[PDB]
């Protein structure tokens, strides 16, 4: 790639690190030099030609009287034609199709932040939320307000079931049910769902204190249920009794892999079940 | 009744003066003082014509035949030194010119304030004997009653 | 701070998904600048982008700012302050600057410009100087005079590099600066020197 | 409000979708003559996820475009007309977010009826995932539009209501797309009707007979998906009109009848005796499921809410007037009105 | 200066004129321009 | 400040030696652009952009015209007489004149629902810097698809805050309110 | 904004060719059809800034006739007061003009410009030698009088292409005067005779 | 309800204006008033360079040949004199150039104040407001009985 | 802006015969003048008036 | 009730400023303002 | 005011001739710690 073309100065565009590196063989730091304050020159007068086309293309200017504004038919056509038209459409403010808008910035936020760390590495941004990726630009996801918290579940969800390969969401919520060695968890998400109702339309149960006629029906140790979150496998794991027979197996159901002295140790303790230290 | 006509007598009374106020927002004198200001701190041009060509003429010699001139050597130098003193001060004076000017400013700008403070409350007060007639219209049919 | 969205949040917080994903790749850049990730590919820290992150590209409003700039500068200059602008602007900007402004008192102000104008206007270029070995390349500086009893001496400069197409730039033509030293030579006897 | 009417138009000949409605004009040069066509999108399931779009090129010869959202791991994807026969096929696994074109020719009888377009991703093991959507094409003379068209927003000028309120009011009561006096009458009935209730014009329809619309327009969604589907199972309610829903009052059925109730904000009885208001007749609490028998039941819930009645309310009112055991079924919209 | 040649601007379109034999016989440029359709009226200033 | 900005730009403010002239701008170097700046991009700094090519300098000027007209307007509709609301409208009359009629605007655009992905690919962006440099030294006459994720541009939010602005001192001043909006009209 | 080319000094190949401008930025075909010749110029997709729908049937009648041009899509025109002209411009026509005293004097072009420019629409200059001028008269009004200078052109067509009237003043100094005199005296006032 | 209305569009008139006020904390002629008296304040270098010029260039003989240079002896001190004077003076003006900001700042700090104090009003009079409406509907209600 | 009297004003608002032929001669003028309409008597603009 | 808990939430936000602003006597800015004034105002040894 | 930290102290704000160097302060006797105070606890001073 020699010697000092067009195509060839613009494609050098990029931070004096790359550019030093790549032509370490070729170049003495005073052609490394010149060519790179030359090349950013080039850069800026490119910038400034478009940016003229394009102001001048303004339709505001063209319904302005007296004033007298040059608008060059000549690079307007060239431009028209090599791209399809630019000049032609302008775009009012706040919209997405804006070089302004806020999804151009996150559009050049993306393609300057994502080599920042190599693919092998794990903090890739690709690698770690590819939601990123395959995600449109359009005003819908621009403009409608849309709830936080359920972005952060989308993406739990959407790893666990890559992840665990079930095949719905709600498969995923069954396992979560089902899963005993995590800390806060078994989470029974259908379970929350009848709490949570029951506490809403009789707040404080009255009408279950009122008739007892239902409520002998259920046992208490279930009724627990309703006031505090007691999942039915999360009874099924207070309520099994424990022999020393049983501490191996039983161990091996409460609990993940983790030997007893990783479990016993008092910071892990901490981590895993979400306690206060005190 | 008459307590709240008088009322809004007052508030009117306090809406006159500072409709008057704001309306003559530079006094004659208060011009002519910024207006000095300005033309004191001006004349710079002056100072510096001045004491150059007395540098200039004290730079040429004094004293003859038979001796020297005597001409003073530092004469340029001292001259900048009084445009140097007499630029600050003229800075300084501009500046009160300036600061002045924006004292007026922020005062309008308080009477403005309590002008409308007192427009809002005539019109409250006034909405308030609207409300009292409205009663002794009720009143009025009690004793009917 | 792996994930790049909070986990923690309150049931009602709203933010849209672009820009959700914004303040998502915000916390990566700066995670990653300050070097709380293990590694980054230092080629493309130095990218102008990043050069620029700190003070123009972690903020929206900066990056909207910086982008229309090129576009739309009507929006951004004002005639009260240009930078850099003339001493005898703000001469003129504080002459002019109060509650009252007569036509008269503006004229007086105008004139009084045109009179600092017009001792900048006639000055004669007594001597020079080039910084660099041979004419091909560096910057010149000149020495001028003020016609004026006694002496004032203003020196500007010129870059030579901006000599392009066979014209000088006017970029590379510097503002007259003042000397407050004291100076008397005769008959052309004084030179600047780097 | 033009763009209510007319699909939005740039300043090159392409013309797209706006409120699910398509108005092209096709010229043949062969032919020198001028017509006018003019398509309607309704979808199935589920507007999200997917997004197709039909362009009339030419006489029986059409562009599609369909766009998929959200990612399916497929084998192959099928475009089909209806079950049979299908359109186009890809042995790829479709991507997100990605437009892709497919040409296509459509029939004259595959025309005069409205019908399905209808996407399956099939996956090895799944086996498929479905995604559908329904058309409505209509050829006009240039003069016959350009008319239609002139009345249509003299209409929606003076009456004060969306064109496409109005197209809901024509279609369901004349012939396609004829302004007449039995229409006109039908759009101040709603006028009256959102005049002395508190209710929408969309409402007011549904009131004065017409089936729940699977349209959505002025970026609001379809009013069927927001009356069932507002939230999700989750699953699409699919208006199937071959599912048999079990609407008896001593019963617990589908996620189908949960759906219903909440639509309805009601407990499985007084849906019953609403149910009973729809049809006298029917025998055992079974549904036809389609679009139809949910615009009777939303329209004997209605009348009971107008009102302020319960549905026990609305039973008795109706003995006592005493329309019932008049059924709601399918009633003269005279009658109905009365 | 007269409009588009000898050719059709290929490989480049613009056009740069100088002195010479003035202060030094290497040949020196007054100017630097963009060649355009169809005609372009320059007035310099030239030192003897 | 009229006769001031008039030393800048006038309409048909030119006469001289008892007959009108040509220029619009009195000064010159608007007349015909004049590069006081070259490489303006190098710092920051709007000015230096506008010294570059006149064309905004020129602009600047407009819109102050226009902020004294919208002022004049204003301090015109304050005084609340039959008489000077009439002149309220003339002022703002000529603005909109001035401005000429709003500018139009296309419904659907060349952009299209883009993956971000695509959005930001640099081989979009090469080829975009190449086609840009291709048409300024006049070299020609994949590419043919990527060129449709660019985004387009927009018109200034100020001068569309402008149109936007005279439009709503119309409408008030053609129904009873006053500035603020308030009904001059007791209910 | 419309006009039509003939075959000419510099004219390929065409008898016509039909130039026109056009504002509007999208791109489109721009159509001029004729009522008296009932045929249309026609340009498909038209450039941009400004573009030629060149003749077939070149004829100069039938251009004379109404135009009426139209963007098939949203632009329309009426054309009318078509005017042939001329651009040559013959330096014997090209004037300039003199008055003082009481006889005019004219200076043609052709005998007084030594090197008169190559023809250009952007530009022509013209350098005169010199010109004589006759003096005394004119007569002064009050020690001054003007010299009375007038630019003119005519283009072939029989035009004038613009004109530029100048004034040369002159004041002569007199002779019947005595300097005027300035005094002090001894009764203290001081006076201006 | 009326009454109650118009107090609370006076509230806004002030809650709006003091919120005004303090957006604009310092006026473009007030920054350069200030930016006068840093101008002024600075330049105590130049004074003194030429103070001394002027002391050297007098230690140097004025009269020649046959008599002495008379060259001031003191002239040296004298110009320590005016640099000392100048100084005290530059510090004057720094001190009221702070103090001028400082005035300003505390200004901002009342208007602060105020505009909460507006604030404070205008929601309270909106509570207000909602009470009344609810005595509205009772009275309605005892028309009704 | 061609008929000089506006006709989109709401039903009450109260103008003079005499002055809104004024504002309407001041419209003309101003259009004329600034030059929108077409063109104008270059010899009254000149006009002291 | 509310409107008299915003009544007491005005009453509260002023003494938390006039608190405040009392607990600051003087700024840094004021007091060096002060100080200069001090010595300027000395130094008479020197010009003495 | 991060500029004016930045000549103190930056996380990876140092950027010379186009490549970020070694020092995270720009201020070298930080950097190699500098007893330029010996014998602080004389008078207290918490700057000392």
């Amino acid at each position: 790639s020699q010697c000092g073309f067009n195509c060839l100065t613009d494609i050098s565009h990029s931070s004096f690190n790359e550019f030093r590196q790549q032509v370490s063989e070729h170049l003495s730091w005073s052609e490394t030099h010149d060519l790179y304050h030359d090349a950013q020159q080039a850069q800026k007068d490119n910038r400034l030609y478009e940016a003229r086309i394009l102001k001048r293309a303004n339709p505001q200017l063209q319904n302005a009287v007296h004033l007298a504004i040059l608008a060059p038919n000549a690079e307007l056509i060239g431009y028209n034609n090599q791209f399809s038209g630019r000049a032609s459409q302008y775009v009012a403010p706040g919209t997405v199709s804006s070089m302004f808008s806020p999804a151009a910035y996150l559009t050049e936020l993306y393609r300057e932040a994502r080599n920042l760390h190599a693919s092998d590495s794990v903090y890739y941004l690709d690698t770690r939320r590819p939601d990123l990726k395959s995600m449109a630009l359009s005003q819908q996801n621009m403009d409608i307000e849309l709830s936080t918290l359920s972005l952060s579940n989308e993406l739990l969800l959407e790893s666990i079931k890559t992840e665990s390969k079930l095949e719905n969401y709600t498969k995923v919520m069954e396992m979560l049910s089902t899963f005993r060695p995590s800390g806060a968890t078994p989470y029974h998400d259908a379970y929350e769902n009848v709490r949570e109702v029951i506490q809403l339309q009789d707040p404080g149960l009255e009408q279950l204190n009122a008739s007892p006629a239902i409520a002998g029906l259920m046992h208490q140790a279930s009724l627990l249920g309703i006031n505090a979150s007691i999942s039915p496998e999360l009874f099924n794991i207070l309520t099994e009794e424990i022999t020393e027979g049983n501490a191996e197996e039983l161990y091996k159901k409460n609990f993940g892999n983790i030997e007893p002295a990783s479990l016993a140790m008092p910071e892990y303790l901490k981590r895993y079940y979400n306690l206060s230290d005190e | 009744k008459t307590v709240l006509e008088k009322s809004k007598a007052g508030a009117q009374s306090r809406f006159d003066s500072y409709g008057k106020l704001y309306d003559e927002n530079i006094n004659a004198g208060e011009n002519q003082a910024m207006t000095l200001r300005a033309s004191a701190a001006g004349l710079t041009t002056a100072v510096q014509a001045s004491r150059l060509a007395g540098a200039a003429a004290d730079l040429v010699p004094n004293i003859f035949g038979f001796a020297g001139g005597g001409s003073r050597w530092g004469a340029i130098a001292e001259a900048t030194g009084y445009v140097m003193e007499f630029s600050a001060n003229v800075m300084n004076t501009e500046a009160d010119k300036i600061s002045q000017s924006e004292t007026y400013r922020r005062r309008r700008q308080e009477w403005e304030i309590q002008r409308n403070n007192a427009e809002a409350e005539l019109k409250q007060i006034d909405a308030q004997l609207k409300s009292l007639a409205v009663r002794r219209e009720a009143a009025v049919l009690q004793k009917t009653s | 701070q792996y994930l790049l969205i909070d986990n923690q949040v309150s049931a009602a917080i709203k933010t849209t998904r672009i820009a959700e994903a914004i303040a998502s790749i915000q916390l990566y850049v700066n995670r990653a600048l300050e070097n709380v990730e293990e590694n980054a590919n230092s080629g493309v820290i130095s990218r102008q982008f990043f050069i620029d992150w700190d003070k123009y590209n972690k903020r929206y409003s900066t990056w909207a700012g910086v982008s229309q700039l090129v576009y739309y500068p009507e929006n951004y200059i004002d005639p009260t302050m240009r930078i850099g602008q003339t001493k005898m602007m703000d001469a003129l900007l504080q002459s002019v600057s109060q509650s009252q402004l007569n036509a008269d008192t503006v004229e007086d102000a105008f004139m009084s410009y045109l009179t600092s104008f017009e001792q900048v206007a006639n000055l004669k270029v007594i001597s020079a100087y080039h910084d660099n070995i041979n004419n091909d390349q560096g910057l010149t500086y000149f020495i001028g005079l003020s016609e004026t009893d006694a002496g004032e001496y203003y020196w500007r400069s010129v870059d030579h590099s901006k000599f392009n197409d066979g014209k000088f730039a006017a970029n590379a033509w510097s503002e007259w600066h003042k000397i407050d030293c004291p100076i008397n030579p005769y008959k052309s006897t004084i030179r600047p020197v780097i | 409000e033009l763009s209510q009417f007319i699909g939005k138009a740039s300043n090159f000949g392409q013309q797209e979708y706006s409120n699910n409605q398509l108005i092209t004009p096709v010229v043949n040069s062969s032919d020198g003559t001028v017509k006018v066509y003019r398509i309607t999108r309704e979808y199935t399931t589920n507007a999200y996820q997917m997004d197709v779009e039909l362009f009339p090129f030419g006489g029986e010869n059409y562009r599609l475009d369909y766009k998929f959202k959200n990612f399916y791991n497929a084998s192959y994807l099928s475009i089909k007309l209806n079950d049979k026969r299908e359109l186009v096929r890809t042995e790829g696994a479709p991507q997100v977010n990605i437009e892709y074109s497919a040409n296509i020719t459509l029939n004259t009888a595959d025309i005069s009826q409205p019908f399905e377009i209808g996407l399956t991703r099939v996956l090895p093991s799944g086996s498929w995932a479905y995604a559908a959507a329904k058309f409505t094409v209509e050829e006009y003379n240039q003069y016959s539009f350009l008319l239609k068209l002139n009345k249509a927003i003299r209409l929606s000028r003076a009456t004060e209501l969306s064109p496409t309120i109005l197209e809901g009011i024509v279609r369901s009561v004349n012939l396609q797309l004829d302004i007449n006096t039995d229409v006109l009458g039908k759009v101040f009935l709603t006028k009256y009707y959102m005049q002395r209730y508190a209710i929408h014009a969309e409402t007011a329809l549904i009131l004065c007979n017409a089936p729940i619309s699977q349209r959505s327009y002025d970026n609001q969604p379809s009013q069927f998906d927001r009356l069932f589907n507002t939230p999700l199972l989750n699953g699409q309610y699919f208006s199937t009109g071959d599912e048999e829903i079990d609407l008896n009052s001593g019963s617990t059925g589908d996620w189908r009848k949960t759906i219903l109730k909440r639509a309805f904000n009601i407990d499985d009885v007084s849906l019953f005796r609403l149910l009973k208001i729809t049809d006298h007749d029917n025998k055992d609490g079974k549904i036809k499921n389609n679009l139809k028998n949910l615009s009777n039941l939303y329209i004997g819930k209605l009348l009971a809410d107008i009102h302020q009645l319960t549905i026990d309310e609305l039973d008795l009112l109706l003995i006592a007037v005493g329309e019932g055991k008049t059924n709601l079924s399918a009633i003269s919209d005279k009658q109905l009105a009365t | 200066i007269p409009p588009y040649n000898l050719s059709t601007h290929g490989d480049e379109r613009w056009f740069k004129l100088y002195i010479k034999h003035v202060v030094d016989n290497n040949s020196h440029i007054i100017y630097s321009g963009q060649l355009t359709d169809t005609n372009i009226n320059i007035t310099l200033f030239i030192p003897l | 400040a009229n006769r001031w900005l008039k030393y800048v730009w006038s309409p048909s403010g030119y006469i001289v030696h008892g007959q009108i002239q040509n220029y619009q701008w009195n000064v010159r170097p608007l007349l015909e652009d004049t590069s006081w700046n070259s490489d303006p991009l190098d710092s920051v700094d709007p000015d230096a952009v506008a010294q570059h090519d006149p064309m905004h300098y020129k602009v600047s000027t407009f819109m102050r015209t226009l902020d004294l007209l919208i002022a004049r307007g204003d301090h015109a509709y304050r005084q609340l007489e039959r008489d000077t609301l009439n002149e309220a409208k003339m002022w703002y009359m000529q603005a909109l004149h001035l401005l000429g009629d709003k500018p139009y605007l296309p419904l659907s655009t060349t952009w299209s629902d883009p993956r971000l992905d695509r959005a930001a690919d640099i081989t979009t962006q090469n080829a975009h810097d190449s086609a840009i440099v291709a048409l300024r030294q006049n070299i020609p006459t994949r590419s043919a698809n990527t060129l449709t994720d660019l985004f387009l541009p927009q018109i200034n939010e100020v001068m569309m805050n402008y149109w936007q602005t005279l439009a709503q001192r119309v409408y008030n001043l053609r129904h009873n309110l006053s500035i603020d909006g308030q009904p001059l009209y007791l209910p | 904004y419309p006009v039509y080319q003939y075959s000419g000094n510099t004219s390929g190949l065409n008898q016509g060719r039909l130039l026109f401008h056009r504002d509007t930025t999208y791109p489109s075909k721009v159509e001029a059809w004729i009522p008296g010749a009932k045929r249309s110029l026609t340009n498909q997709n038209a450039a941009i800034g400004d573009d030629y729908a060149t003749d077939s049937l070149n004829k100069p009648d039938d251009l004379k006739q109404y135009i009426f041009m139209t963007d098939s899509k949203g632009t329309a025109t009426d054309v009318s007061g078509p005017v042939e002209i001329n651009t040559a411009i013959s330096p014997a026509k090209v004037q300039i003009i003199v008055k003082a005293g009481g006889k005019e004097q004219t200076f043609t072009a052709d005998k007084d410009v030594s090197i008169q420019p190559s023809p250009s629409f952007d530009e022509m200059n013209y350098q005169f030698n010199a010109l004589e001028i006759d003096g005394s008269g004119l007569n002064f009004i009050n020690n001054s009088a003007s010299i009375d200078v007038t630019f003119t052109a005519f283009a072939e067509d029989g035009r004038k292409l613009g004109y530029e009237s100048f004034s040369i003043p002159v004041t002569l100094k007199v002779s019947t005067d005595n300097a005027l005199t300035l005094h002090h005296n001894e009764n203290g006032a001081q006076y201006m005779q």
